[PDB]
């Protein structure tokens, strides 16, 4: 991963389907296809990706004190490990079976769901600026507070004013 | 005389004209409303942006 980020999210978001964490990772990596003869890279690209993750454990980082804190030459300071679950949990209406009257028939139930990745996308080599763009605006989308919203890019559009093709339905 | 007369003229007197001032002349056009994107959304769901 070139780049990570983690984000704090909250209650609002944490209450979506696609959010069923409380913590957001963005990354940027970089993948090369290999020959499978001879070790000679036939294909090169970047994948911008996010996923929402938990807390697996605890590792030691280098610190990087701001502009009011200052650091000692070998201080360290220890920050969390995140990985992406299998089933995240979900709290839907229900109905007992046996119940026995008129006061515990309606319950709440619990039921875990499929976890999928927030963004999935994929660029070129020789795009390595658009990739980058692409990711800090979502970044900066995860940081005004609210859902990922704008998914648009400009090169996997369709034509615009070929009023021969876009007269289609689409709804 | 064997050639045409000013009565063969027919496009250039049918053609509108305008004033021109200036060597190069600019206009704008308006090419779509949207994209094709859905339109159905859901209960309580935030609708998807679109651009002209």
């Amino acid at each position: 991963m070139l780049f990570k980020y983690i984000h704090d999210v909250n209650a609002k978001v944490e209450e979506g389907r696609r959010y069923l964490s409380d913590v957001v990772r963005v990354a940027l990596d970089k993948e090369e296809t290999t020959d499978p003869d001879t070790q000679e890279v036939t294909s090169t690209s970047y994948r911008v990706t996010a996923y929402p993750v938990v807390q697996v454990g605890e590792e030691e980082v280098p610190y990087i004190p701001v502009h009011p804190k200052t650091a000692e030459p070998g201080q360290k300071v220890t920050v969390p490990t995140y990985d992406v679950p299998e089933k995240l949990p979900v709290l839907v209406r229900g109905r007992n079976p046996e119940a026995t009257g008129d006061y515990d028939d309606h319950i709440w139930v619990t039921e875990e769901v499929e976890v999928r990745p927030l963004v999935d996308e994929v660029f070129k080599e020789d795009e390595f600026e658009k990739a980058r763009l692409y990711y800090e605006n979502v970044a900066a989308q995860l940081a005004e507070g609210d859902d990922i919203r704008h998914y648009y890019r400009k090169d996997l559009d369709r034509e615009a004013g070929h009023y021969s093709v876009s007269r289609y339905p689409s709804f | 005389n064997l050639s045409f007369t000013d009565q063969h003229i027919k496009f250039w007197k049918k053609i509108p004209k305008q004033k021109a001032y200036s060597t190069v002349e600019q206009y704008g056009q308006l090419l779509d409303y949207g994209r094709s994107q859905g339109a159905f959304v859901g209960e309580g769901v935030l609708p998807d942006t679109n651009d002209s």
